[PDB]
Protein backbone atom coordinates (compact mmCIF):
# COMPACT_ATOMS: atom_id res chain seq x y z
CA UNK A 1 0.00 0.00 0.00
CA UNK A 2 2.21 2.81 -0.82
CA UNK A 3 2.69 6.54 -0.39
CA UNK A 4 1.28 7.55 -3.54
CA UNK A 5 -2.29 5.15 -2.68
CA UNK A 6 -1.83 6.72 0.33
CA UNK A 7 -1.96 10.69 -1.04
CA UNK A 8 -4.76 9.51 -3.39
CA UNK A 9 -7.01 8.63 -0.70
CA UNK A 10 -5.85 11.48 0.55
CA UNK A 11 -6.91 13.53 -2.18
CA UNK A 12 -10.50 11.72 -1.94
CA UNK A 13 -10.83 12.30 1.75
CA UNK A 14 -12.00 9.20 3.32
CA UNK A 15 -10.22 9.07 6.78
CA UNK A 16 -11.77 6.64 8.23
CA UNK A 17 -10.41 4.04 5.11
CA UNK A 18 -7.17 5.27 5.68
CA UNK A 19 -7.31 4.80 9.14
CA UNK A 20 -8.41 1.31 8.91
CA UNK A 21 -6.10 0.69 5.91
CA UNK A 22 -3.19 1.26 8.20
CA UNK A 23 -4.37 -0.38 11.82
CA UNK A 24 -6.61 -3.43 11.88
CA UNK A 25 -6.30 -5.09 8.43
CA UNK A 26 -2.31 -4.83 9.44
CA UNK A 27 -0.84 -4.54 12.78
CA UNK A 28 -2.89 -3.19 15.80
CA UNK A 29 -0.71 -2.81 18.89
CA UNK A 30 -1.45 -1.33 22.82
CA UNK A 31 0.92 -0.01 24.90
CA UNK A 32 0.28 1.56 28.67
CA UNK A 33 2.21 4.58 29.18
CA UNK A 34 2.52 7.07 31.93
CA UNK A 35 1.33 10.29 32.60
CA UNK A 36 4.28 12.63 34.32
CA UNK A 37 7.10 11.09 32.84
CA UNK A 38 5.75 10.18 29.04
CA UNK A 39 6.99 6.86 28.26
CA UNK A 40 6.36 3.50 27.41
CA UNK A 41 8.14 2.16 30.55
CA UNK A 42 5.18 1.43 32.33
CA UNK A 43 5.41 -2.27 34.24
CA UNK A 44 1.72 -3.73 33.93
CA UNK A 45 -0.16 -6.93 35.17
CA UNK A 46 -3.55 -7.61 33.80
CA UNK A 47 -5.09 -10.89 35.80
CA UNK A 48 -3.92 -9.08 38.99
CA UNK A 49 -5.16 -5.35 37.90
CA UNK B 1 26.23 66.39 -25.06
CA UNK B 2 27.43 63.79 -22.26
CA UNK B 3 26.10 66.64 -19.85
CA UNK B 4 22.39 66.55 -20.61
CA UNK B 5 22.63 62.83 -19.77
CA UNK B 6 23.79 63.23 -16.42
CA UNK B 7 21.62 66.35 -15.50
CA UNK B 8 18.74 64.34 -17.10
CA UNK B 9 19.67 61.39 -14.21
CA UNK B 10 19.66 63.64 -11.52
CA UNK B 11 16.26 65.13 -12.80
CA UNK B 12 14.54 62.23 -13.14
CA UNK B 13 16.27 61.22 -9.31
CA UNK B 14 14.66 64.39 -7.51
CA UNK B 15 11.55 63.56 -9.27
CA UNK B 16 11.22 60.23 -7.61
CA UNK B 17 11.96 61.75 -4.78
CA UNK B 18 9.01 64.09 -4.96
CA UNK B 19 6.54 61.51 -5.39
CA UNK B 20 8.15 59.07 -2.77
CA UNK B 21 7.71 62.15 -0.40
CA UNK B 22 4.30 62.65 -2.11
CA UNK B 23 3.00 59.06 -1.33
CA UNK B 24 4.13 58.91 1.76
CA UNK B 25 1.31 61.59 3.58
CA UNK B 26 3.59 65.08 3.23
CA UNK B 27 2.84 67.83 1.41
CA UNK B 28 4.25 69.39 -2.00
CA UNK B 29 3.00 72.23 -4.25
CA UNK B 30 2.20 71.74 -7.59
CA UNK B 31 4.38 74.26 -8.83
CA UNK B 32 7.42 72.11 -7.40
CA UNK B 33 5.99 68.63 -9.12
CA UNK B 34 5.53 70.49 -12.47
CA UNK B 35 9.10 71.07 -12.44
CA UNK B 36 10.37 71.10 -16.24
CA UNK B 37 14.42 71.36 -17.37
CA UNK B 38 14.97 74.64 -18.00
CA UNK B 39 14.07 75.63 -14.15
CA UNK B 40 16.32 72.35 -12.88
CA UNK B 41 19.70 73.52 -15.64
CA UNK B 42 18.57 77.38 -14.61
CA UNK B 43 18.30 76.58 -10.68
CA UNK B 44 20.53 73.87 -9.72
CA UNK B 45 23.49 73.89 -12.31
CA UNK B 46 26.60 76.21 -11.75
CA UNK B 47 27.26 78.61 -14.41
CA UNK B 48 29.85 76.05 -15.89
CA UNK B 49 26.83 73.54 -16.34
CA UNK B 50 27.33 71.50 -13.27
CA UNK B 51 25.12 70.53 -10.03
CA UNK B 52 25.57 71.82 -6.93
CA UNK B 53 23.62 69.49 -4.32
CA UNK B 54 23.37 71.40 -1.20
CA UNK B 55 20.95 73.39 -3.63
CA UNK B 56 18.41 70.80 -3.75
CA UNK B 57 17.53 70.01 -0.21
CA UNK B 58 14.18 71.19 1.33
CA UNK B 59 12.06 70.22 4.34
CA UNK B 60 8.48 68.77 4.35
CA UNK B 61 5.26 69.33 6.51
CA UNK B 62 2.65 67.02 6.79
CA UNK B 63 -1.12 67.49 5.39
CA UNK B 64 -4.10 67.55 7.99
CA UNK B 65 -5.68 64.51 6.27
CA UNK B 66 -2.11 62.10 6.61
CA UNK B 67 -2.03 64.11 10.30
CA UNK B 68 -5.00 62.30 11.29
CA UNK B 69 -5.35 59.07 9.83
CA UNK B 70 -1.22 58.56 10.40
CA UNK B 71 -0.62 59.91 13.89
CA UNK B 72 2.86 59.33 14.24
CA UNK B 73 4.47 61.46 11.64
CA UNK B 74 6.36 64.43 11.95
CA UNK B 75 8.56 66.10 9.24
CA UNK B 76 10.60 65.19 6.46
CA UNK B 77 13.99 66.42 5.61
CA UNK B 78 15.91 65.84 2.51
CA UNK B 79 19.30 66.27 1.52
CA UNK B 80 21.58 65.03 -1.43
CA UNK B 81 24.89 64.06 -0.29
CA UNK B 82 28.15 65.76 -1.75
CA UNK B 83 31.08 63.33 -1.33
CA UNK B 84 30.71 60.44 -3.67
CA UNK B 85 32.22 57.38 -1.05
CA UNK B 86 30.37 58.16 1.62
CA UNK B 87 32.74 57.42 4.78
CA UNK B 88 32.13 58.26 8.36
CA UNK B 89 33.17 62.26 7.83
CA UNK B 90 29.96 63.12 6.15
CA UNK B 91 27.98 60.77 7.80
CA UNK B 92 28.60 61.72 11.46
CA UNK B 93 28.26 65.91 10.44
CA UNK B 94 24.94 64.70 8.65
CA UNK B 95 23.83 63.04 11.92
CA UNK B 96 24.68 66.03 14.08
CA UNK B 97 22.27 68.04 11.82
CA UNK B 98 20.02 65.89 12.15
CA UNK B 99 20.61 65.76 16.00
CA UNK B 100 20.22 69.97 15.73
CA UNK B 101 16.88 70.91 14.72
CA UNK B 102 15.49 67.47 16.08
CA UNK B 103 13.88 66.46 13.32
CA UNK B 104 12.05 63.22 13.03
CA UNK B 105 13.15 61.36 9.58
CA UNK B 106 16.10 62.64 6.91
CA UNK B 107 16.90 61.07 3.42
CA UNK B 108 20.32 60.91 3.34
CA UNK B 109 21.03 60.02 -0.61
CA UNK B 110 24.41 58.68 -1.78
CA UNK B 111 26.18 58.18 -4.46
CA UNK B 112 28.74 55.11 -5.05
CA UNK B 113 29.07 53.10 -2.02
CA UNK B 114 29.42 53.88 2.40
CA UNK B 115 31.73 52.69 4.47
CA UNK B 116 30.37 49.96 7.27
CA UNK B 117 32.36 52.02 10.19
CA UNK B 118 29.86 54.84 8.88
CA UNK B 119 27.04 51.88 8.24
CA UNK B 120 27.32 51.36 12.55
CA UNK B 121 26.16 55.48 12.56
CA UNK B 122 22.76 54.82 11.95
CA UNK B 123 21.33 53.74 15.73
CA UNK B 124 23.26 56.56 16.75
CA UNK B 125 21.29 59.44 15.81
CA UNK B 126 18.00 57.76 18.02
CA UNK B 127 15.17 59.23 18.74
CA UNK B 128 15.21 60.04 14.85
CA UNK B 129 14.99 58.17 11.38
CA UNK B 130 17.79 58.03 9.04
CA UNK B 131 17.33 56.34 6.07
CA UNK B 132 19.55 55.78 2.95
CA UNK B 133 19.13 55.39 -0.53
CA UNK B 134 21.57 54.89 -3.56
CA UNK B 135 20.83 57.28 -6.35
CA UNK B 136 21.17 55.50 -9.36
CA UNK B 137 18.29 53.47 -7.78
CA UNK B 138 16.00 56.05 -7.63
CA UNK B 139 16.04 56.73 -11.56
CA UNK B 140 12.68 54.55 -12.89
CA UNK B 141 9.82 54.64 -10.57
CA UNK B 142 8.49 51.19 -9.69
CA UNK B 143 5.55 51.85 -9.12
CA UNK B 144 4.09 52.87 -12.53
CA UNK B 145 5.68 49.48 -13.75
CA UNK B 146 2.78 47.17 -15.02
CA UNK B 147 3.15 44.43 -12.56
CA UNK B 148 3.29 46.05 -8.87
CA UNK B 149 0.17 47.07 -7.91
CA UNK B 150 -1.43 49.18 -5.03
CA UNK B 151 0.54 48.97 -1.33
CA UNK B 152 -1.77 51.05 1.21
CA UNK B 153 -0.34 51.42 4.55
CA UNK B 154 -3.26 50.87 7.59
CA UNK B 155 -3.48 52.67 10.50
CA UNK B 156 -3.44 51.06 13.92
CA UNK B 157 -6.46 49.98 14.80
CA UNK B 158 -7.98 49.02 11.59
CA UNK B 159 -5.44 46.53 12.20
CA UNK B 160 -7.16 45.43 15.07
CA UNK B 161 -10.31 45.27 13.66
CA UNK B 162 -8.33 42.94 10.56
CA UNK B 163 -7.32 40.98 13.82
CA UNK B 164 -10.14 40.72 14.90
CA UNK B 165 -12.37 39.64 11.54
CA UNK B 166 -10.27 36.15 11.25
CA UNK B 167 -9.09 35.61 14.50
CA UNK B 168 -5.72 35.90 13.80
CA UNK B 169 -2.21 36.81 15.66
CA UNK B 170 0.56 38.97 14.21
CA UNK B 171 3.10 36.34 12.92
CA UNK B 172 0.23 34.03 10.82
CA UNK B 173 0.00 36.94 8.15
CA UNK B 174 1.87 36.64 4.50
CA UNK B 175 4.57 38.72 5.32
CA UNK B 176 6.89 41.30 3.26
CA UNK B 177 10.71 41.60 3.62
CA UNK B 178 12.59 45.21 5.31
CA UNK B 179 14.43 45.81 2.24
CA UNK B 180 12.46 45.07 -0.38
CA UNK B 181 11.83 47.72 -2.97
CA UNK B 182 8.35 48.50 -2.67
CA UNK B 183 8.69 47.97 1.28
CA UNK B 184 10.96 51.37 1.41
CA UNK B 185 9.02 53.27 -1.22
CA UNK B 186 6.37 53.73 2.05
CA UNK B 187 9.06 53.30 5.20
CA UNK B 188 7.68 50.45 7.09
CA UNK B 189 8.54 49.24 10.23
CA UNK B 190 8.01 46.22 12.24
CA UNK B 191 4.64 45.63 12.64
CA UNK B 192 2.57 47.57 9.93
CA UNK B 193 0.51 45.86 7.71
CA UNK B 194 0.76 46.97 3.92
CA UNK B 195 -3.09 46.69 1.96
CA UNK B 196 -2.48 45.14 -1.81
CA UNK B 197 -5.54 45.50 -4.30
CA UNK B 198 -4.57 42.84 -7.06
CA UNK B 199 -6.06 42.11 -10.35
CA UNK B 200 -7.80 38.68 -11.28
CA UNK B 201 -9.73 36.83 -14.09
CA UNK B 202 -11.82 35.21 -11.99
CA UNK B 203 -13.40 37.88 -9.93
CA UNK B 204 -11.95 41.04 -11.23
CA UNK B 205 -10.37 42.39 -8.13
CA UNK B 206 -9.30 40.61 -5.12
CA UNK B 207 -7.70 42.57 -1.88
CA UNK B 208 -5.04 40.56 -0.02
CA UNK B 209 -2.66 42.00 2.60
CA UNK B 210 0.68 41.47 3.90
CA UNK B 211 2.70 42.01 6.72
CA UNK B 212 6.29 43.45 7.04
CA UNK B 213 9.10 42.61 10.10
CA UNK C 1 13.01 4.52 -26.63
CA UNK C 2 16.13 5.74 -24.93
CA UNK C 3 14.70 9.40 -24.26
CA UNK C 4 11.49 7.02 -23.01
CA UNK C 5 13.73 4.98 -21.06
CA UNK C 6 15.27 8.34 -19.32
CA UNK C 7 11.94 10.74 -18.73
CA UNK C 8 9.59 8.88 -16.45
CA UNK C 9 11.45 8.44 -13.40
CA UNK C 10 12.75 11.98 -13.69
CA UNK C 11 8.95 13.25 -13.74
CA UNK C 12 7.53 10.81 -11.09
CA UNK C 13 10.36 12.06 -8.89
CA UNK C 14 9.53 15.33 -9.67
CA UNK C 15 6.00 14.58 -8.44
CA UNK C 16 7.16 13.16 -5.18
CA UNK C 17 8.75 16.74 -4.51
CA UNK C 18 5.40 18.31 -5.37
CA UNK C 19 3.02 16.34 -3.03
CA UNK C 20 5.31 16.03 -0.24
CA UNK C 21 5.57 20.02 -0.26
CA UNK C 22 1.87 20.68 -1.18
CA UNK C 23 -0.27 18.03 1.73
CA UNK C 24 -1.65 20.08 4.28
CA UNK C 25 -3.01 23.10 2.92
CA UNK C 26 -6.92 22.96 3.87
CA UNK C 27 -10.15 24.84 3.89
CA UNK C 28 -11.43 25.99 6.94
CA UNK C 29 -15.06 26.82 7.45
CA UNK C 30 -14.65 30.46 6.79
CA UNK C 31 -12.52 30.35 3.45
CA UNK C 32 -8.92 30.85 4.37
CA UNK C 33 -6.73 28.16 2.63
CA UNK C 34 -4.67 28.00 5.84
CA UNK C 35 -1.73 24.79 6.19
CA UNK C 36 -0.84 22.96 9.16
CA UNK C 37 -0.69 25.99 11.81
CA UNK C 38 -2.10 28.79 10.03
CA UNK C 39 -0.40 30.86 7.52
CA UNK C 40 -2.58 32.19 5.65
CA UNK C 41 -1.98 31.19 1.77
CA UNK C 42 -5.16 32.44 0.34
CA UNK C 43 -7.94 34.89 2.09
CA UNK C 44 -10.12 33.28 -0.08
CA UNK C 45 -10.09 29.76 -2.26
CA UNK C 46 -9.63 30.64 -5.82
CA UNK C 47 -10.03 33.81 -5.21
CA UNK C 48 -14.15 33.24 -5.86
CA UNK C 49 -15.30 30.57 -3.46
CA UNK C 50 -15.80 28.28 -6.26
CA UNK C 51 -15.13 24.67 -7.24
CA UNK C 52 -12.98 23.69 -10.24
CA UNK C 53 -15.61 20.90 -12.17
CA UNK C 54 -18.28 23.29 -11.78
CA UNK C 55 -17.18 26.49 -14.42
CA UNK C 56 -17.86 26.47 -18.12
CA UNK C 57 -16.72 28.67 -20.82
CA UNK C 58 -19.18 31.48 -21.57
CA UNK C 59 -19.02 34.86 -23.28
CA UNK C 60 -18.74 38.16 -22.12
CA UNK C 61 -21.15 39.81 -24.79
CA UNK C 62 -20.46 43.65 -23.22
CA UNK C 63 -16.70 43.84 -24.44
CA UNK C 64 -16.82 43.17 -27.80
CA UNK C 65 -18.68 44.87 -30.77
CA UNK C 66 -18.48 48.22 -32.21
CA UNK C 67 -20.09 51.54 -29.99
CA UNK C 68 -23.16 51.60 -32.47
CA UNK C 69 -23.91 48.06 -32.33
CA UNK C 70 -23.43 47.81 -28.56
CA UNK C 71 -25.97 51.47 -28.94
CA UNK C 72 -28.29 49.22 -30.97
CA UNK C 73 -28.27 46.26 -28.86
CA UNK C 74 -28.69 48.22 -25.74
CA UNK C 75 -30.09 51.68 -25.56
CA UNK C 76 -33.58 52.08 -25.00
CA UNK C 77 -35.70 55.35 -25.94
CA UNK C 78 -39.21 55.19 -25.04
CA UNK C 79 -39.96 58.73 -26.57
CA UNK C 80 -39.41 58.93 -29.92
CA UNK C 81 -41.62 56.09 -31.62
CA UNK C 82 -38.67 54.48 -34.09
CA UNK C 83 -36.27 53.80 -31.11
CA UNK C 84 -38.21 52.09 -28.63
CA UNK C 85 -39.48 48.51 -27.77
CA UNK C 86 -41.37 47.02 -30.60
CA UNK C 87 -45.82 47.49 -30.03
CA UNK C 88 -46.50 43.82 -31.05
CA UNK C 89 -44.50 42.24 -28.48
CA UNK C 90 -46.21 43.72 -25.39
CA UNK C 91 -49.44 43.86 -24.55
CA UNK C 92 -48.89 47.52 -22.96
CA UNK C 93 -47.81 48.87 -25.55
CA UNK C 94 -50.35 52.23 -25.33
CA UNK C 95 -49.64 52.85 -21.55
CA UNK C 96 -45.79 53.74 -22.36
CA UNK C 97 -44.63 56.08 -24.52
CA UNK C 98 -44.52 59.52 -22.51
CA UNK C 99 -43.85 58.67 -18.59
CA UNK C 100 -40.25 59.58 -17.84
CA UNK C 101 -40.76 58.03 -13.79
CA UNK C 102 -39.27 54.88 -16.30
CA UNK C 103 -37.04 56.43 -18.30
CA UNK C 104 -35.33 57.10 -15.25
CA UNK C 105 -34.57 53.50 -14.49
CA UNK C 106 -33.59 53.09 -18.25
CA UNK C 107 -31.33 55.61 -18.41
CA UNK C 108 -29.45 54.76 -15.11
CA UNK C 109 -29.09 50.86 -16.34
CA UNK C 110 -28.11 52.02 -19.56
CA UNK C 111 -24.92 54.12 -17.36
CA UNK C 112 -24.33 51.03 -15.42
CA UNK C 113 -23.78 49.25 -18.09
CA UNK C 114 -21.58 51.65 -19.52
CA UNK C 115 -19.36 51.62 -16.40
CA UNK C 116 -19.15 47.84 -16.52
CA UNK C 117 -17.92 48.07 -20.16
CA UNK C 118 -15.20 50.73 -19.71
CA UNK C 119 -14.38 48.73 -16.19
CA UNK C 120 -14.09 45.67 -18.15
CA UNK C 121 -12.12 46.88 -21.29
CA UNK C 122 -9.90 48.90 -19.03
CA UNK C 123 -8.31 46.88 -16.25
CA UNK C 124 -8.65 43.35 -16.62
CA UNK C 125 -9.26 41.73 -20.06
CA UNK C 126 -6.56 43.82 -21.50
CA UNK C 127 -6.46 42.78 -24.70
CA UNK C 128 -10.59 41.89 -25.34
CA UNK C 129 -10.62 37.44 -25.11
CA UNK C 130 -14.16 37.16 -24.34
CA UNK C 131 -14.08 33.91 -23.40
CA UNK C 132 -13.46 33.01 -20.17
CA UNK C 133 -14.49 30.21 -17.47
CA UNK C 134 -17.61 31.09 -15.04
CA UNK C 135 -20.71 29.46 -12.96
CA UNK C 136 -24.05 28.13 -14.16
CA UNK C 137 -24.88 27.87 -17.81
CA UNK C 138 -27.31 30.58 -18.23
CA UNK C 139 -28.24 29.63 -22.14
CA UNK C 140 -29.46 25.92 -21.10
CA UNK C 141 -31.42 27.66 -18.27
CA UNK C 142 -32.84 29.66 -20.96
CA UNK C 143 -33.85 27.61 -23.44
CA UNK C 144 -35.49 24.95 -20.65
CA UNK C 145 -37.61 27.91 -19.94
CA UNK C 146 -38.13 27.99 -23.13
CA UNK C 147 -38.91 24.56 -23.32
CA UNK C 148 -40.85 23.77 -20.12
CA UNK C 149 -43.37 26.96 -20.57
CA UNK C 150 -44.34 26.53 -24.45
CA UNK C 151 -43.01 30.22 -24.81
CA UNK C 152 -42.36 29.94 -28.53
CA UNK C 153 -44.54 31.91 -30.87
CA UNK C 154 -45.87 35.12 -31.88
CA UNK C 155 -47.90 36.13 -29.23
CA UNK C 156 -47.40 39.69 -27.10
CA UNK C 157 -45.65 39.97 -23.82
CA UNK C 158 -46.91 40.73 -20.41
CA UNK C 159 -43.72 41.80 -18.12
CA UNK C 160 -43.71 45.16 -16.42
CA UNK C 161 -40.37 46.92 -16.80
CA UNK C 162 -40.25 47.66 -13.04
CA UNK C 163 -40.40 43.75 -12.09
CA UNK C 164 -37.74 43.73 -15.11
CA UNK C 165 -34.89 45.89 -13.21
CA UNK C 166 -35.80 45.70 -9.99
CA UNK C 167 -36.54 41.55 -10.40
CA UNK C 168 -32.43 41.47 -11.49
CA UNK C 169 -31.47 44.18 -9.21
CA UNK C 170 -32.84 42.51 -6.24
CA UNK C 171 -31.46 39.28 -7.50
CA UNK C 172 -27.91 40.48 -7.91
CA UNK C 173 -27.40 41.13 -3.90
CA UNK C 174 -28.31 37.52 -3.22
CA UNK C 175 -25.59 35.81 -3.93
CA UNK C 176 -23.59 34.80 -0.86
CA UNK C 177 -20.12 33.56 -0.82
CA UNK C 178 -19.07 35.27 2.76
CA UNK C 179 -21.77 35.45 5.49
CA UNK C 180 -22.25 37.85 7.96
CA UNK C 181 -22.77 41.50 8.51
CA UNK C 182 -19.43 43.36 9.35
CA UNK C 183 -18.12 45.68 6.92
CA UNK C 184 -14.97 43.50 5.59
CA UNK C 185 -17.31 40.67 4.93
CA UNK C 186 -19.77 43.33 3.19
CA UNK C 187 -16.71 44.27 0.99
CA UNK C 188 -15.57 40.75 0.69
CA UNK C 189 -19.00 39.62 -0.66
CA UNK C 190 -18.99 42.36 -3.23
CA UNK C 191 -15.72 41.69 -5.12
CA UNK C 192 -15.67 37.83 -4.91
CA UNK C 193 -18.73 38.29 -7.34
CA UNK C 194 -17.77 41.13 -10.05
CA UNK C 195 -17.42 39.32 -13.15
CA UNK C 196 -20.24 37.13 -12.66
CA UNK C 197 -22.84 40.14 -12.28
CA UNK C 198 -20.99 41.56 -15.02
CA UNK C 199 -22.07 38.35 -16.53
CA UNK C 200 -25.67 38.42 -15.32
CA UNK C 201 -26.14 42.17 -15.85
CA UNK C 202 -24.50 41.47 -19.52
CA UNK C 203 -27.31 39.06 -21.06
CA UNK C 204 -30.81 39.76 -18.71
CA UNK C 205 -31.16 43.32 -20.16
CA UNK C 206 -34.46 44.64 -21.25
CA UNK C 207 -34.20 44.18 -24.99
CA UNK C 208 -32.57 41.02 -24.90
CA UNK C 209 -35.13 39.55 -22.79
CA UNK C 210 -38.37 41.32 -24.62
CA UNK C 211 -37.21 41.57 -28.38
CA UNK C 212 -35.00 38.00 -28.08
CA UNK C 213 -36.13 36.08 -25.95
CA UNK C 214 -39.41 36.50 -25.64
CA UNK C 215 -39.88 35.42 -22.04
CA UNK C 216 -43.24 36.46 -19.99
CA UNK C 217 -43.42 36.29 -15.73
CA UNK C 218 -43.94 32.91 -14.56
CA UNK C 219 -40.85 31.71 -16.61
CA UNK C 220 -38.82 34.47 -15.16
CA UNK C 221 -39.40 34.05 -11.41
CA UNK C 222 -38.63 30.55 -12.31
CA UNK C 223 -35.37 31.43 -13.80
CA UNK C 224 -34.00 33.79 -11.01
CA UNK C 225 -34.64 31.13 -8.64
CA UNK C 226 -32.92 28.51 -10.99
CA UNK C 227 -30.00 30.77 -10.85
CA UNK C 228 -29.70 30.90 -7.19
CA UNK C 229 -30.13 27.20 -6.67
CA UNK C 230 -27.47 26.33 -8.59
CA UNK C 231 -25.13 29.17 -7.73
CA UNK C 232 -25.92 27.89 -4.09
CA UNK C 233 -25.06 24.43 -5.33
CA UNK C 234 -21.61 25.42 -6.91
CA UNK C 235 -19.22 26.31 -4.33
CA UNK C 236 -16.52 24.60 -2.60
CA UNK C 237 -16.77 22.59 0.01
CA UNK C 238 -15.36 22.94 3.46
CA UNK C 239 -12.86 19.93 3.92
CA UNK C 240 -11.14 19.62 0.38
CA UNK C 241 -7.38 18.73 0.58
CA UNK C 242 -6.55 21.35 -2.61
CA UNK D 1 -16.73 28.65 26.95
CA UNK D 2 -15.76 28.70 23.53
CA UNK D 3 -19.11 27.97 21.91
CA UNK D 4 -21.05 30.49 19.46
CA UNK D 5 -24.65 31.38 20.51
CA UNK D 6 -27.41 30.70 18.27
CA UNK D 7 -27.72 33.84 16.72
CA UNK D 8 -24.40 34.72 15.80
CA UNK D 9 -23.66 31.10 13.63
CA UNK D 10 -22.12 32.10 10.16
CA UNK D 11 -21.44 28.66 8.67
CA UNK D 12 -22.84 27.32 5.65
CA UNK D 13 -26.29 26.38 6.06
CA UNK D 14 -25.64 23.52 3.80
CA UNK D 15 -25.30 19.90 4.10
CA UNK D 16 -21.93 19.07 2.44
CA UNK D 17 -21.11 15.37 1.26
CA UNK D 18 -18.40 14.40 4.06
CA UNK D 19 -21.03 15.30 6.79
CA UNK D 20 -23.24 13.75 4.67
CA UNK D 21 -21.03 10.68 4.43
CA UNK D 22 -20.07 10.18 8.31
CA UNK D 23 -23.94 11.01 9.32
CA UNK D 24 -24.80 7.92 6.88
CA UNK D 25 -22.42 5.98 7.98
CA UNK D 26 -22.56 6.26 11.73
CA UNK D 27 -26.46 5.82 11.72
CA UNK D 28 -26.33 2.77 9.93
CA UNK D 29 -23.65 1.54 12.37
CA UNK D 30 -25.85 2.61 15.06
CA UNK D 31 -28.90 1.07 12.90
CA UNK D 32 -27.37 -2.76 12.67
CA UNK D 33 -26.45 -3.00 16.78
CA UNK D 34 -30.44 -2.62 17.42
CA UNK D 35 -30.92 0.40 17.67
CA UNK D 36 -35.09 2.27 17.57
CA UNK D 37 -35.41 2.95 13.66
CA UNK D 38 -37.61 6.17 13.81
CA UNK D 39 -39.76 5.61 10.35
CA UNK D 40 -41.97 3.10 8.75
CA UNK D 41 -39.73 0.07 8.06
CA UNK D 42 -41.08 -1.32 4.62
CA UNK D 43 -39.02 -3.20 2.01
CA UNK D 44 -35.90 -2.78 2.08
CA UNK D 45 -33.52 -4.54 5.19
CA UNK D 46 -30.06 -2.91 4.18
CA UNK D 47 -28.63 -0.80 7.20
CA UNK D 48 -27.39 1.80 4.21
CA UNK D 49 -30.96 2.08 2.77
CA UNK D 50 -32.73 2.31 5.83
CA UNK D 51 -30.44 5.65 6.96
CA UNK D 52 -30.94 7.39 3.50
CA UNK D 53 -34.44 6.66 3.79
CA UNK D 54 -34.47 8.32 7.15
CA UNK D 55 -32.22 11.52 5.92
CA UNK D 56 -34.53 11.51 3.01
CA UNK D 57 -37.87 12.36 5.52
CA UNK D 58 -35.47 13.93 7.70
CA UNK D 59 -35.56 11.95 11.29
CA UNK D 60 -32.22 11.93 12.03
CA UNK D 61 -31.17 12.89 15.74
CA UNK D 62 -27.35 14.16 16.09
CA UNK D 63 -25.43 17.01 16.50
CA UNK D 64 -22.69 18.19 14.00
CA UNK D 65 -20.12 20.21 15.87
CA UNK D 66 -17.70 22.09 13.44
CA UNK D 67 -14.46 23.60 14.75
CA UNK D 68 -13.59 26.70 13.62
CA UNK D 69 -9.99 26.95 12.80
CA UNK D 70 -8.83 28.82 15.83
CA UNK D 71 -10.35 26.59 18.72
CA UNK D 72 -13.98 27.46 18.51
CA UNK D 73 -16.62 25.58 17.22
CA UNK D 74 -20.78 25.52 16.20
CA UNK D 75 -23.58 23.28 16.87
CA UNK D 76 -25.77 22.64 14.25
CA UNK D 77 -29.07 20.14 14.51
CA UNK D 78 -29.08 17.36 11.76
CA UNK D 79 -32.58 18.76 11.22
CA UNK D 80 -31.94 22.19 10.28
CA UNK D 81 -29.31 21.85 8.04
CA UNK D 82 -30.82 22.02 4.41
CA UNK D 83 -30.14 18.69 2.88
CA UNK D 84 -29.71 19.64 -0.92
ZN1 LIG E 1 6.51 7.82 35.17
Amino acid sequence: FGEMERDCMIAHGAAGFLKERLMEASDAFRVHVCGICGLMSVIANLKKN
Amino acid sequence: EDNNRIISRLWRSFRTVKEMAADRGYFISQEEMDQSLEEFRSKICDSMGNPQRKLMSFLANPTPEALEKYSDLGTLWVEFCDEPSVGIKTMRNFCLRIQEKNFSTGIFIYQNNITPSANKMIPTVSPAIIETFQESDLVVNITHHELVPKHIRLSDGEKSQLLQRYKLKESQLPRIQREDPVARYLGLKRGQVVKIIRRSETSGRYASYRICL
Amino acid sequence: LIDTAVKTAETGYIQRRLVKALEDIMVHYDGTTRNSLGDIIQFLYGEDGLDGTQVERQTIDTIPGSDKAFHKRYYVDLMDEKNSIKPDVIEYAADILGDVELQKELNSEYEQLVSDRKFLREIVFVNGDHNWPLPVNLRRIIQNAQQIFHLDRAKASDLTIPEIIHGVRDLCKKLFVLRGENELIKEAQQNATSLFQCLVRARLATRRILEEFRLNRDAFEWVLGTIEAQFQRSLVHPGEMV
Amino acid sequence: ELAILKEERTTTPYLTKYERARILGTRALQISMNAPVLVDIEGETDPLQIAMKELSQRKIPLVIRRYLPDGSYEDWGCDELIVD
